[PDB]
RNA sequence: AUCUGUUUGGUGGAACCUGAUUAGAGGAAACUCAAAGAGUGCUAUGGUAUG
């Protein structure tokens, strides 16, 4: 915790991710460019043996991500994985795409999407200094308008606010996403609809997955870190949903 | 009557906690961690029966 | 033989090579396995003999119930085979009937007994010292491991007096007595 | 392995009509069209794609 | 409850040791000679079933770790303290490097 | 047939002489092959032949 | 109606003529028709006071096996009736689900792969 | 490697058995095998035996705990019976 | 292989498979190789076909 | 803890034998050479076993604790069963009057 | 130098790797449902959901009660019903008796909402919707899907009995 | 200390009980030989052959 404290990390069950057990344990993602944090977290270091180097390993913050919730939680299937290409539609910053961009490591591929432009110059300085990221700082409920940055995408992340969730996810994943290929949604409720209820909305979005021809395979609700909010995972199946 | 009314209340929203995972705003100081553990082995999320 | 896809096994949904079905659950190989023996006439020998003592059961069973001749005669064979040492209850005609089988016979077999007995710690050891030449069935040494020894000759079964095993067995006690030249 | 393989129904068009199709007219120059009336008086212009 | 007072519900308390006793300590109550008879009997249990053991030896068994295995010539078992097989005594290289 | 159609009132071909579409008295427009053994693949030269 | 001597043997005559080649009594009786009127008794004892299915369930024979067996046996029914009502002959009355009984099902032993009647039908 | 295995299995210990090391907090109960590959590094903003062992009040809360149980456990053994014999043969 | 009475049946490695209760005293063996049929005739004065795919 | 009779002990047979270890006498070789470290690997060691009978305590007693618990839902539950067996009886009983 | 205790070498039926019976040879606790108390289900409240069975259908067909007016006379606001696709082909596949039924059934303020699985039982698909979601009160009258749901914790429950529908478990009925 | 005797870690596992297995089990070697699964790679290309 402290700035002196000793850990022991250790793999988790996800690949890529890891746990920094002390007296309180810490989520945990390898830093690929070392010794610049990019939102202020903290960060551990250590020091692997030619004359030996300094390896730096990331503190993840789930009051702050929407996916570390939900590795906190507990999912069971998360098909972000360290080879892969991730689709991230609503990339605000570094706060989540720098933390999916360690996770994929250097093999992988992560195209992060963004519509204002301010945090698109966080983007895009933090991507300088990050090799996996390609920033796209274009509206992203139009595939056809970056259809030329972007091929055969493994997995969809989504952190969009707006209320055309399901019909933007849908969009993206019959253009770029790969068959049986793995959609991850964070539903906020309050945003898709304030006057009925969480669960209301929350029903009517797998239904409308569902019709997308995106068949949910879990739904986590994520409750001690944010209210009212959800993550659904599916995976995207175009062939015989049934 | 509303003393004991207000005392199982409170009783109620202890148990509360110990059975769910309530909302306890969020974090305002500094992130120290999770201070009760890390699990792996256990998923919490309900599986879509198909 | 390569794990054939769905529609080659609906049309060859009866084709087996390894388990046909007069290989009648290949229960004969599987009791030559569980006690040790040596030869697939061994097993068909003790099947006709309990072939033979069932149709006698059952002849008897057909025989009228206030029989004096059925009575005698499926109480001899009650009494017989537990003299034997096949069947363990000298009550139960349906026994008599039902529960004579051939690992009954076979495990009456001498290796099983050693084995039992803890002579031996496993039944395969049993047959090794039966066929080195250890083992004596009263006062003469039996090199037969498919010896059928009776109750009354359990009794007898001991280790030839000039063994390394009885030495060993002595010598762990501390008990040797060279005078014996054991 | 025609008997086998034998297996005729493709699907439905939409949630159907609300009286009972008494009326189908195909699209004779493109493929994926047709329109069919009910007894209801609702007809329906439909995509089979 | 069903209809019973507290006094009812009195909580009796218990005597001690006479006064005179108090060399032979503490009186046994009937919790104490419970506990007594339940280890004498599993002790006596135990024992039993080691005499019959004892009697129904069979000897002419062999197994196979009498030649690992010795037994003291008053007539208990003997025990390597050491745990492994091999470290009863050093050799002479050993004992070179080791002064 | 199947069960959940009654009293089949008009029936047509597809346009490329492969499907059969059946509406019926039941209020459902039904689309099915017309020979049930054939499935709409591609094929290679292999499987053709 | 409640002497049960002779009830049993108005009962397992049938067997005792099919196994003829008159010894009723117990003690006389040998052979096969012991073994079946022995099974014919406890059989309707335990019918009286048990479940049916676990009372009467069938040996086990393929599709076609039994649907042969049973083909060839009402052909036989329906040619022994036929010849019966020609030359007119009166016959005992059976059921309108079950099959009728004969030398040949008391000889040949067909109703324990066959049975009584065709459940499948009885129950529609 | 089996290399630095006094401090660092005395921390993987200490980790395994943390439940124990503070009466205010307490964890999920979970069962903590030793991993097969791990690391032990630092965090950027000694070891975690000697700052513990440095720390004072938990190390007056070990002290008083440990006598407590170690009270209770040579109350109920031998000594007592040695007690008993000697009280009835003085006199 | 064809034996004192039984004919036998060997896996690649002379694992035993099966031994033929019905095929006794044979000393000619022959395999019809389409019709997968085993024949054996021998001094029986019988000759006896053994689909060997079935059994 | 119980004694066998030295007869029992040296008639039992070979698998049912009782380990037993002498405390020995002299000084052995290896026990007169091998050294230990001074202070603090003392305190590492001491400090080490205090946390563990500190966590072996903690467990007994909620392990303790927990089992009385079940003792009482053990109790709760029969209760229930006898309730729930006598409803039964009484259903299929009034149930024949309709066969 | 050869060996002793030797034996033919044969098939093992209890260890093969060829033989076809022998061939073949994470937990998962779920969370209770963040919108329910005790037994509460604080997040059902007006405008109300609630899921169709055929046997609904029949009755309130046998019985005389509009879907709409009945529903919404009994829980006294507004009330969305919806039919499942399998629910749906329950209905056809009753047939030319129950036509009638399934003409009612189809009705344009009965949103059908469509479902994911092979076969047509109800039963199922209901009881997996309420499992999951806990945003549906449920509308049947069949003894055994009663009986499951009343298990499910904080899942409320109508039929049709009488003339009225009756519902169970909403804790604010008046 | 010819002091007493507790906790922690190593060694050894008897009596009863519960599972699982059983021609007792463990290990090695490898450009050895043999069956059999799971995946990955390859323009893997005559909708009717070469005008
Ligand atoms: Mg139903
Ligand atoms: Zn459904």
């Amino acid at each position: 915790a402290r700035g002196g404290a000793k850990v022991v990390i250790e793999p988790h069950r996800h690949a890529g991710v890891y746990i920094a057990r002390g007296k309180e344990d810490l989520l945990v993602t390898k830093n690929m460019a070392p010794g610049e944090s990019v939102y202020g977290e903290k960060r551990i270091s250590v020091e692997e043996p030619v004359p030996p180097t300094k390896v730096e390993y990331r503190v993840w913050n789930p009051f702050r991500s929407k996916l570390a919730a939900g590795i906190m939680g507990g999912l069971d299937e998360l098909f972000i994985a360290p080879g892969k290409k991730v689709l991230y539609l609503g990339a605000a910053s570094g706060t989540s795409v720098s933390h999916v961009s360690d996770v994929v490591g250097p093999e992988g591929v992560v195209y992060a999407v963004e519509f204002s432009h301010r945090p698109g110059r966080e983007l895009i300085s933090m991507a300088k200094k990050r090799p996996n990221i390609i920033p796209i700082i274009e509206d992203a409920r139009h595939p056809q308008k970056y259809r030329m940055l972007i091929g055969m995408v493994d997995c969809v992340f989504a952190d969009v606010a707006q209320p055309d969730q399901a019909r933007i996810i849908a969009l993206n994943s019959h253009m770029f996403l790969k068959d049986q290929g793995g959609v991850v949604i964070s539903i906020k409720a309050n945003c898709i609809d304030s006057t009925v209820d969480a669960e209301t909305v929350f029903a009517r979005e797998v239904q409308k997955l569902r019709e997308e021809r995106i068949k949910p395979l879990e739904q986590l609700t994520l409750e001690p870190y944010e209210r009212d909010h959800c993550i659904v995972v599916g995976r995207y199946m175009r062939s015989g949903l049934k | 009557s509303r003393v004991k009314k207000r005392k199982k209340y409170q009783k109620a929203q202890k148990k509360l906690k110990s059975v769910r995972a309530v909302y306890s705003g969020g974090q305002s100081g500094v992130y120290e961690g999770e201070k009760t553990g890390i699990k792996k082995g256990l998923t919490r999320s309900v599986k879509f029966k198909n | 033989v390569r794990k054939l896809k769905h529609h080659e096994q609906k049309l060859l949904k009866k084709v087996d090579f390894l388990e046909w079905k007069q290989d009648q659950g290949h229960r004969d190989t599987q009791v030559m396995r569980t006690y040790h023996i040596q030869n697939r006439e061994d097993y068909h020998k003790y099947n006709r003999i309990c072939g033979d003592i069932r149709r006698l059961a059952n002849k008897l069973s057909l025989l009228p119930p206030t029989d004096p001749f059925r009575r005698k005669h499926e109480q001899l064979l009650l009494d017989k085979l537990y003299a034997m040492g096949v069947l363990t209850t000298k009550s139960k005609i349906s026994d008599l009937e039902n529960k004579v089988t051939v690992s009954a016979i076979c495990r009456r077999r001498l290796p099983v007994i050693m084995h039992r007995l803890k002579m031996a710690e496993t039944i395969q050891d049993a047959v090794k010292f039966i066929e080195q030449g250890h083992v004596r069935v009263g006062p003469n040494l039996i090199n037969d491991p498919a010896y059928l020894v009776t109750r009354n000759m359990e009794d007898y079964v001991t280790w030839v007096d000039n063994s390394k095993i009885k030495k060993t067995l002595l010598r762990y006690r501390n008990q040797i007595d060279d005078f014996d030249f054991s | 392995l025609e008997r086998m393989f034998a297996k005729p129904f493709v699907g439905q068009l939409g949630y159907g009509h609300r009286d009972g199709v008494y009326a189908i007219a195909k699209n004779y120059g493109s493929l994926n069209k047709l329109a069919t009336g009910s007894a209801d008086g609702v007809i329906k212009y439909w995509n089979m794609s | 409850a069903k209809l019973v007072h507290d006094v009812q519900k009195k909580q009796h308390r218990e005597r001690s040791q006479l006064t005179s006793r108090s060399r032979y300590g503490f009186l046994e109550k009937h919790k104490d000679y419970v506990k007594r008879a339940q280890d004498f009997h599993r002790k006596q249990s135990t024992l039993k079933v080691l005499r019959e053991k004892a009697k129904e030896r069979n000897p002419d068994e062999y197994y196979h770790a009498m030649h690992s295995r010795k037994t003291d010539a008053k007539g208990l078992l003997i025990s390597s303290r050491h745990g492994d097989e091999e470290d009863e005594s050093l050799s002479m290289d050993q004992v070179k490097l080791l002064k | 047939h199947t069960k959940r159609m009654q009293h089949v009132f008009q029936v047509k071909y597809s346009m490329d002489s492969k499907y059969i579409i059946s509406g019926s008295d039941d209020g459902n427009v039904r689309l099915w092959r017309s020979k049930a053994w054939e499935r709409s693949n591609v094929k290679t030269t292999r499987e053709k032949n | 109606q409640n002497d049960l001597e002779l009830q049993q043997f108005l009962r397992e005559s049938h067997l005792l003529s099919a196994f003829n080649n008159i010894v009723y009594q117990d003690d006389q009786v040998i052979g096969k028709a012991r073994s079946r009127t022995l099974e014919m008794r406890l059989n309707r004892l335990s019918r009286v006071n048990g479940h049916q299915d676990k009372i009467n369930k069938l040996e086990k024979v393929p599709m076609h096996i039994r649907r042969g067996m049973i083909d060839k046996h009402v052909k036989r029914i329906k040619k022994y009736e036929q010849e019966a009502a020609e030359g007119g002959i009166v016959l005992s009355k059976v059921k309108k689900g079950q099959f009728r009984k004969i030398e040949s099902t008391y000889k040949k032993d067909i109703e324990r792969r066959i049975g009584g009647s065709i459940k499948a039908r009885d129950k529609e | 490697d089996d290399n630095m295995r006094r401090e660092v299995q005395r921390d993987l210990l200490l980790i395994k058995h943390r439940a124990a090391l503070d009466p205010k907090r307490h964890y999920k109960k979970q069962r903590w095998e030793v991993p097969e590959r791990f690391a032990i590094g630092t965090i950027i903003e000694s070891t975690i035996l000697e700052t513990l062992m440095g720390d004072e009040a938990s190390n007056k809360y070990f002290k008083r705990k440990y006598n407590e149980i170690q009270e209770k456990s040579t109350s109920g053994r031998k000594a007592h019976y040695k007690k008993m014999k000697e009280m009835r043969k003085k006199r | 292989v064809a034996q004192k009475k039984y004919t036998f049946i060997y896996d690649h490695e002379g694992t035993e498979l099966h031994r033929l209760k019905q095929h006794i005293e044979a000393r000619h063996l022959d395999f019809l190789p389409y019709h997968y049929l085993l024949v054996t005739a021998g001094e029986t004065g019988w000759l006896k076909y053994h689909d060997v795919s079935t059994g | 803890g119980l004694k066998v009779p030295k007869a029992v002990q040296k008639e039992l047979p070979f698998k049912s034998q009782i380990h037993q270890m002498k405390p020995q006498k002299k000084k052995t070789y290896m026990a007169k050479r091998a050294v230990v470290l001074g202070g603090d690997e003392k305190k590492a060691r001491s400090f080490i076993q205090k946390v563990l009978t500190i966590s072996k305590a903690k467990d007994s007693k909620r392990k303790e604790q927990k089992a009385s618990q079940r003792k009482e839902r053990l109790k709760k539950l029969a209760k229930m069963e006898e309730e729930k067996s006598q409803r039964d009886k009484e259903k299929k009983k009034e149930y024949f009057a309709q066969n | 130098t050869r060996k002793f205790g030797l034996v033919k070498r044969t098939l093992n039926t209890k260890k093969d790797q060829r033989l076809k019976k022998n061939q073949e040879n994470t937990r998962n606790i779920p969370q209770v449902s963040s919108a329910l108390f005790f037994q509460y289900n604080q997040a059902i409240k007006p405008p109300y959901q609630v899921l169709i069975d055929t046997n609904f259908i029949n009755f309130s067909i046998q019985k005389k009660v509009d879907i709409v007016r009945g529903m919404m006379d009994c829980l006294l606001a507004k009330c969305n019903p919806l039919i499942t696709d399998c629910v749906m082909a329950e209905l056809e596949k009753l047939g030319p008796k129950y036509r009638i039924a399934l003409k009612l059934a189809r009705d344009p303020r009965i949103k059908r909402l469509s479902c994911s699985h092979k076969g047509t039982y109800a039963d199922d698909c209901l009881v997996h919707r309420v499992l999951q979601h806990k945003c549906y009160i449920v509308a049947t009258n069949d003894a055994g899907l009663k009986q499951r749901i009343r298990k499910i914790p904080g899942i409320p429950l109508m039929s049709v009995g009488g003339h009225a529908y009756v519902i169970e478990k909403l804790p604010d009925v008046f």
